[PDB]
């Protein structure tokens, strides 16, 4: 299991405290979220710019 | 104490010029107990190749730090000088002969004749002044071989780099995407595995390691610039350290090419493979036992802690990679420590992002935290905005401030 | 508004000018060409150790930034008092001295920083988190922070080193022991460091719960899923600061652009 994971074969974690593999049926459309974090960013970037102009 | 891989006899002798008293006075200078036993051959064996210099040197350390037959030394030094300056007055016939072949000559007596002696302002200057002549591409090469042979000889990987580059760019750009793999063209390597050298020397192990792995054994033929043995300690301890896994399984265990030169030294051949199949434990007590004979080395001792380190990190790293949850028990049996020394480790990896964990210390279980995209996105988006609104109403002062003129006299 | 402030700071009565130093300031009355510079740096400064009395240093630093980067050619002893007061209120809210702003005077910065280097030297120790060499330091230049009346301050960052360590031990800990704690953070003792935390908790700076079972600290770092009404209130009103903040602009940019002189320069 070790093997496949590190090999993007297998998408999944192991419990070693409980003998478990946890599978990743996760991942549902979270693109929004990093567009949004990318919009915070240009944001930012673009607040030190026109801020910073001349006053 | 007893170790019968080193073959000393054949060691010597594949060794040619000044790099094997470099490396003898390299080991001898920090090695305990064989101190004596390392000038002892240095005085008996090798006698050749005009060792008076740094034989005063050594004679100065010894007694500072803890009549003589100087008629042969003078007489030596005459006729080197005599010799220069007959090789001089040839050189200058040659010039005035108008013939290239007889230039060419001349250079190549004036270059062994500054390989043999050890001069280099004088072969600087010979070299400045000479390389505005050139007219063939292969002529180029070789003095550019040359140069690069001294420029590693004086410690300077700047020129190193802007020679390497610009014979790079000269052949329309590499030979644009590459002709017929190197049959009987050795050169190839040769300039790789001294770019390899210089930016492993330079800090830079990645690079290195990408430019050294591109070596074949049917052409590594010269054992002048780096011996076989380092060449693969180098390209498996650089690769090891800084690949991830799907370069390193790419370019190392996949590579046929570089077999050859695992199987020359077995040690970093059993490194490489425990290290990819998750196994830590003997991995990091050969590293271990192998650090010992890395540090007597010459060209890799002063970047071996460095590398040792990151090669452990990264281990580290791969350890947790395919667990949400990992005994600390296990983790530090597999790592050769005890649980608060990983744990501190594992501390200082977290800290710095490398490893996004979570050490529980009651149950001692190093568990994985999993950040929440929505939640942070959202933390973040207001920070923003509340470093908006006051970088804002700081600007709109400003500006109420700049429009009265308000400024101290 | 300065001798307001300063009357406040006299008298240990911050309370009334808090109205006074909520608001932003938007234009200065021109005074008859009497407002001099020193009314904006004294004011800025005195709203700045109003702040600080109360504990409010995010607007306390905001107070000094604006006293600094008043546009100056000489040395003025208000803005060295702001600069030595920023730095200690970006130590204690901040875990570092926050960057000045780039539209900043360039001949008055090069002046003040060297006379303000114990200061200095205070962020560089306090940035390596080993509150021994702090406190070391501090006794070193007891004399400069009496001096200038900063003590107090100087303490404060000493205990927000203390804080700023248990907060760091989150970011690694998900449970820790008592002892561990205090060995790591240098409380010297598991009731101090217990006593820390629970300071910490009460204050909100921090979620960790305390087990006296087995003496150990769990820190629970799930506080806001953002799925609530209280948080769609709270971007309400910070949305209703921008909108406000947008149509001051706009209200600007049309009284600039109704001026004379405009247009005609252009």
């Amino acid at each position: 299991l070790v093997q496949c994971i590190l090999d993007n074969t297998i998408h999944g974690r192991i419990d070693q405290v409980n003998q478990l593999l946890e599978l990743d049926h996760q991942k549902r459309g979270g693109a929004r979220y990093t567009a949004l974090d990318k919009w915070t960013n240009q944001l930012n970037s673009l607040n030190q710019a026109v801020v910073s102009k001349l006053a | 104490v007893e170790n019968p891989s080193l073959d000393l006899e054949q060691y010597a002798a594949s060794y040619s010029g000044l790099m094997r008293i470099e490396r003898l006075q390299f080991i001898a200078d920090h090695c305990p107990t064989l101190r004596v036993e390392a000038l002892k051959m240095a005085l008996s064996f090798v006698q050749r190749t005009f060792n008076v210099d740094m034989y005063e040197e050594i004679h100065r350390k010894l007694s500072e730090a803890t009549a003589l037959d100087t008629a042969w030394v003078e007489a030596t030094r005459k006729k080197a000088l005599l010799k220069l300056e007959k090789l001089d007055t040839d050189l200058k016939n040659y010039k005035g002969n108008s013939i290239k072949e007889s230039i060419r000559r001349g250079h190549d007596d004036l270059g062994d004749h500054y390989l043999d002696c050890g001069d280099l302002s004088n072969a600087l200057k010979c070299y400045s002044r000479a390389r505005d002549y050139c007219t063939s591409a292969k002529h180029v090469i070789n003095m550019c071989l040359n140069v690069i042979k001294v420029s590693v000889y004086l410690q300077n990987w700047s020129h190193v780099l802007s020679y390497v580059s610009k014979a790079e760019s000269t052949p329309e750009i590499a030979e644009q995407r590459g002709e017929r793999d190197s049959q009987t063209q050795a050169i190839l390597t040769k300039l790789k595995c001294a770019a390899g050298l210089a930016e492993l020397a330079a800090r830079k192990y990645k690079q290195a390691a990408k430019c050294l792995l591109l070596a074949s054994f049917d052409h590594c033929d010269f054992p002048e610039l780096l011996s076989p043995s380092n060449v693969a300690i180098y390209g498996g301890l650089c690769a090891l350290a800084t690949f991830d896994r799907q370069e390193l399984q790419r370019n190392v265990i996949s590579s046929s090419s570089f077999k050859l030169f695992l199987e020359l030294e077995p040690q970093v051949r059993d490194i490489i493979f425990k290290f990819y199949e998750s196994k830590y434990a003997s991995c990091l007590k050969m590293l271990d036992e192998m650090k010992d004979n890395l540090l007597l080395d010459m060209y890799l001792a002063p970047h071996v802690r460095t590398l040792y380190t990151q090669i452990r990190n990264r281990a580290l790293i791969q350890y947790f990679s395919p667990y949400v949850s990992a005994d600390m028990h296990r983790m530090a049996a597999a790592f050769n420590t005890t649980v608060a020394a990983l744990e501190d480790e594992l501390t200082q990896l977290i800290l710095e992002g490398l490893i996004s964990a979570r050490v529980d210390s009651h149950s001692k279980i190093l568990y994985a935290r999993d950040v929440d995209q929505r939640s942070t996105t959202f933390e973040k988006s207001l920070l923003m905005g509340k470093e908006f609104q006051r970088r804002a109403k700081a600007m709109m002062l400003r500006a109420a401030v700049l429009r009265n003129q308000i400024h101290v006299k | 508004h300065a001798d307001l402030c300063q009357l406040c700071l006299l008298a240990k009565c911050f309370k009334p000018a808090l109205p006074y130093l909520d608001v932003d300031m938007m234009d200065i009355c021109k005074e008859n060409g009497a407002y001099d510079a020193k009314h904006f740096l004294c004011y800025y400064y005195y709203g700045g150790m109003i702040y600080t009395g109360l504990k409010n240093f995010e607007r306390a630093l905001y107070f000094y930034e604006q006293a600094i980067t008043t546009p100056a050619m000489a040395v003025s002893h208000i803005m060295l008092e702001s600069y030595k007061k920023y730095i200690l209120v970006s130590l204690i809210l901040l875990g570092k001295v926050q960057q000045l702003p780039k539209y900043t005077s360039q001949i008055v910065g090069r002046f003040i920083k060297p006379l303000s280097n114990a200061y200095h030297e205070l962020a560089q120790v306090y940035s390596t988190n080993n509150p021994s060499e702090l406190r070391n330091l501090v006794n070193k230049h007891s004399e400069t922070f009496t001096r200038d009346n900063n003590m107090g301050l100087v303490k404060q960052c000493l205990s927000s080193l203390y804080k700023k360590n248990i907060q760091r031990l989150t970011k690694t800990f998900l449970t820790l022991s008592l002892q561990d704690m205090a060995s790591r953070v240098q409380l010297s003792g598991p009731q101090e460091a217990e006593k820390y935390v629970l300071h910490m908790i009460e204050d909100g700076e921090i979620f960790a719960s305390i087990n006296q079972k087995d003496g150990m600290v769990s820190f629970h770092d799930n506080p806001e899923k953002y799925n609530n009404p209280a948080m769609l209130h709270n971007i309400d009103q910070e949305m209703l600061k921008c909108i406000e903040l947008d149509e001051r602009l706009k209200a600007m940019d049309q009284e600039i652009t109704v001026n004379p002189q405009f247009v005609q320069k252009s």
